[PDB]
């Protein structure tokens, strides 16, 4: 059971640039779901101004199952949803 | 008694001695399924089971009053009684009150 | 917990410690012994000759032990006078247990805090020194407090 | 915030625990030595029971219905066999871990966000702190029960208030097939549990001098 | 915090005692743990001497009480 | 002119201090087990008789042992050079005796050990054969 | 009296100009002295139900003193040990009202009195 | 120079309390066991006395668990003495088990009668060298 | 003892205690030879024998 | 109250004055919760008197 619309926080590693698709992983560091990762993929804006991860593929240890939550993801300690990279 | 009987015959009994909580109460052991309570006032110490306040202290209570009471053999008691915030209770002769969070 | 007092009111052991110092400057005995306390006061500055009159002066030391004696939690205190010996030994036994009686309820009528008050008059039955040489300037002719600080 | 509460807690958790599993382990020799159990056993390796007294029980059972009993006794843990003495690490011991695991998403970026931290982590050691204080005094608690309750059995055994467990031995000597043999086959079952006697006559008085 | 001024400081907090203890032989008049007698005569908080606040969620601005008082001096009227 | 209380010790732990409010409880409770176990059971015979004292007994020790008896008493046979005996055999279950004492005799860390046998074990001396033996409970 | 200290201040729309703004002042002032006669309502019919109970009660007693009702009355009874062979009760004891009180009809049962 | 103060001593009042307590205990636990421990006279014991004639002092590694009857005419056999029983044997064989690697046989006899305990008893004769078993009744 | 009846007992007081619908009584207690009985609100005394 | 409570006068209390004899004056700690002859027929072995019931 998990509330509509809750935050969470996870740490991505497989970076990749914004011009071809691909699946990109991050992993569940803290909360009640630990040890769990989610694949995942983006979306190109008009405007390069921001950029949202688009997160569908959550797998979670311990049982054999693959759930379906889609999530998108927010910047830490700017509570915005830029991209950290550059636009010129 | 037929199926198509009015009434039945009232019963009744001996009332019931104590609970067996309160011993454990009395040895301080707090019972399975309760939670901890917070007591604030002195030397005294509560749980909630089963919508029933448990307290083990040696003083005397005073206000809200109490469904059991059960005495050590060194003036230690333990008392069953209903949820309330509050406490009233003389020390010395002196009136104190306590105050009880996590109902 | 901000509601919680982190202190007793009206407490601060520095000035505990100023009017005791202030006391014994002043030479009434004051004495602890673990957690008891014995205070003892010379009649000669409090009443007149072998007379239970107070002279209007002492009411200032009367306030100053009873601000000394607000600062404890107590149940009960006991008050004990002492005399030399005059005529008969009921007339000091009488005089001992007028001025015990006249202090405790001045001291009751003072706002200080036990439920219990014992007073006693003993008069001259237990001499704390063989110098009876004087009368009321005798040292002997005094008042005691005794009670105990529980926690 | 919340997740300097949160690591504020764990920190003083496992650091009153190490202090507290610290002050155990040194003062050791005391502590057995007060809390005796092999002296405690009975004649065949069988563990005594658990009594508990309460004194003046009062109920109300509604109104106009009252209930007094004088003297109450408990039978709550059933005598059985054992093989070893119990301890006191297995009822006062606790548990160490230590949480190395900074997992920092909330980065402190201002000396205000440092400050709060500070005091969350403040109070999240001495939350841990008095709930390592509440789970050793549960602990301390219940082992008193427990050898009250042993204490309570021997008393009552010796003022003939309890009937003393019985236990048959049956001996047979070889057995077994020409390829296992045992030597001398003993079986011993406690037929008779302890129990608290009713009658009138068992009752023993003492008088101290 | 300051308790034991003009004396040797603060040396450790009687637990059975819930008060601090100084490095002077004397009992501190600061409490240290919350299972002490500070004589808490008045205390905030409505629905008392009763069963608490009855924790329902309810539309109207009125609050019981659990045994059944009411609670309308905590509620807000209009 | 200050004042002062004389005890004035390291600071303490409040653990320590439930710790030994706890012990007080129990060493109450069992001191008055003690007295009215006294009361209700009058003595009947004394160990010293089955034990005697002897020369050569009077060498001292301080010991702290905490496990089987066998290893202990065959260091105490050794000491007092006297011949080891043991009768019966040893039951599946250990016999476990703790002591912490020092600075008492042999035939009192003896007298000790066999009390805290009780029935379990017992010990005999026979210093005209100088012989020291450790007879088993035979039960069942 | 329960007393929790309110801490919700909030304005729908605040007084724009100095005349608004004093009849604020009078409105906040006016719901003063209502809040304290509400209060003071409030603590009044605590004590008049007070004064019901304890005049209730010694109406009870001077009823009693005057023979008007009948005595209230308990059964007791009283057993030897009891329990089964884990638990135990030594002395068992149970007290059943039976006899409430209530008023006599019959009048010749009641005594008069005379002061001085 | 330096007399240096005990180490580990209780320099605190709860370790004080508690060492005293744990000295209480100990002592009035020691006085429950005095009082509740049953001994016996040394003049009225079970016991097989040692009659140390010299064939007796011979040493031997033995090793047995079973029957008794068979190992103590083997040990007449080995010290050169007649041997004979009394009484019925049961039916269930009265089983010791003992294990020795050097030990003189008198006092391996003893510790075979403290073994046969009850059911059985052994009398020994230097003077007609012989050893005899006796049952119960 | 075991009495039935259609009034009240006061002093002695039962060990159980049952009644049917209509207003017949039916009460066990231990043996004391004398019983204190109400009925319409008065009190009268009652002397069992053998 | 003071008109409501009655008592006993001492020339008609019904209670055991002390038999103040030499054997008598001895220190005990005792608890006890049961029948009561089993308890004074012990008191009585103790304090080396004869005892009987009628």
């Amino acid at each position: 059971i998990i509330k509509t619309g809750d935050i969470m926080f996870a740490v991505l590693d497989t970076s990749v640039n914004s011009d071809e698709p691909g699946p990109i992983l991050a992993t569940i560091v803290t909360g009640k779901l630990k040890g769990s990762k989610l694949i995942g993929s983006f979306n190109l804006p008009s405007n390069a101004d921001k950029m949202v991860i688009t997160f569908n593929t959550m797998s979670i240890p311990g049982a054999e199952k693959t759930i379906s939550i889609s999530a998108y993801a927010i910047d830490p300690n700017t509570a915005r949803t830029a991209l950290a990279s550059r636009t010129n | 008694y037929g199926p198509n009987a009015k009434s039945m015959p009232t019963e009744e009994g001996i009332p019931p001695s104590a609970n067996d909580l309160l011993l454990h109460v009395l040895e301080g052991v707090p019972p399975p399924g309760s939670r901890r309570l917070v007591v604030s006032g002195g030397d005294a110490r509560a749980w909630l089971s089963n919508e029933k306040m448990y307290v083990r202290t040696n003083l005397t209570i005073l206000s809200p009053g109490w469904l059991a009471s059960m005495t050590s053999a060194d003036g230690t008691h333990a008392y069953e009684m209903q949820k309330s915030p509050v406490l009233l209770v003389s020390w010395h002769g002196k009136v104190m009150q306590l105050k009880v969070e996590g109902l | 917990v901000p509601k919680l007092p982190c202190r007793v009111d009206g407490a601060c052991d520095a000035t505990i410690i100023k009017m005791m110092t202030d006391l014994n400057k002043k030479g009434i005995k004051v004495a602890s012994v673990g957690q008891n306390y014995l205070i003892s006061i010379p009649a000669s500055a409090l009443f007149a000759d072998q007379s239970p009159r107070l002279n209007w002066a002492s009411y200032s030391l009367l306030n100053e032990i009873a601000a000394f004696l607000k600062q404890f939690r107590k149940i009960a205190i006991t008050v004990t006078s002492y005399s030399s010996k005059y005529v008969s030994v009921k007339r000091e036994r009488a005089l001992t247990l007028a001025r015990s009686r006249v202090v405790s309820e001045y001291l009751w009528s003072q706002g200080v805090d036990s439920r219990i008050i014992f007073t006693q008059g003993l008069g001259s039955d237990k001499p704390i020194t063989s110098y009876t040489l004087g009368g009321d300037r005798s040292p002997n002719a005094r008042v005691e407090i005794t009670f105990r600080r529980a926690v | 915030k919340e997740t300097a509460l949160s690591v504020g807690a764990q920190a003083g958790l496992a650091w009153r625990a190490k202090i507290i599993d610290e002050q155990l382990n040194k003062q050791a020799r005391n502590l057995d030595a007060i809390y005796d159990f092999n002296s405690l056993v009975l004649e065949h390796n069988i563990l005594p029971p658990v009594l508990l007294e309460g004194r003046n029980t009062l109920n109300l059972a509604d109104a106009q219905s009252i209930r007094i009993s004088d003297r109450t006794y408990k039978v709550a843990k059933q005598a059985h066999f054992i093989t070893t003495p119990p301890t006191w690490r297995q009822y006062l011991w606790m548990d160490y871990v230590k949480p190395e695991a900074p997992n920092v998403t909330l980065l402190p970026k201002t000396k205000a966000e440092k400050e709060i931290w500070c005091i969350y982590t403040e109070r999240g050691w001495k939350n841990g702190i008095d709930q390592a204080n509440t789970i050793l005094e549960e602990n301390i608690a219940r082992i008193k029960e427990d050898f009250g309750g042993m204490i309570l059995y021997r008393k009552l055994l010796a003022m003939n208030m309890v009937s003393p467990p019985y236990v048959s031995h049956t001996d047979l000597g070889v057995t077994g097939d020409g390829s296992e043999i045992h030597i001398d086959d003993r079986v011993l079952r406690i037929t008779a549990l302890p129990e608290l006697n009713v009658n009138s006559a068992e009752w023993r008085a003492a008088v101290a001098k | 915090d300051g308790c034991c001024s003009k004396m040797g400081g603060i040396n450790y907090c009687d637990s059975s005692a819930g008060r601090l203890v100084c490095n002077n032989g004397f009992y501190s008049t600061c409490y240290c743990t919350r299972h002490a007698v500070m004589d808490l005569q008045f205390l905030m908080g409505c629905c008392l001497w009763h069963g608490g606040v009855y924790p329902q969620l309810n539309s109207s601005g009125l609050v019981v009480c659990n045994d059944g008082y009411v609670s309308e001096e905590c509620s807000l009227q209009k | 002119m200050k004042f002062k209380k004389p005890p004035i010790n390291n600071p303490s732990d409040d653990a320590t201090i439930k710790l030994a409010e706890a012990a007080v409880s129990v060493s109450d409770s069992m001191l008055e087990m003690a007295k009215v176990e006294k009361v209700i059971t009058p003595p009947s015979k004394d160990n010293t008789l089955t034990i005697p004292n002897a020369y050569n007994l009077q060498a001292r020790a301080s010991v702290d042992w905490s496990g089987p008896i066998e290893e202990l008493t065959a260091r105490i046979a050794k000491a007092a050079h006297f011949r080891f005996r043991v009768l019966g055999k040893s039951p599946s279950v250990p016999v476990l005796i703790s002591i912490s004492t020092k600075d008492e005799s042999l035939a009192e860390i003896l007298r000790d050990i066999d009390y805290q046998a009780g029935k379990k074990a017992s010990i005999h001396v026979y210093p005209n054969s100088q012989v020291v033996e450790l007879r088993y409970a035979k039960i069942y």
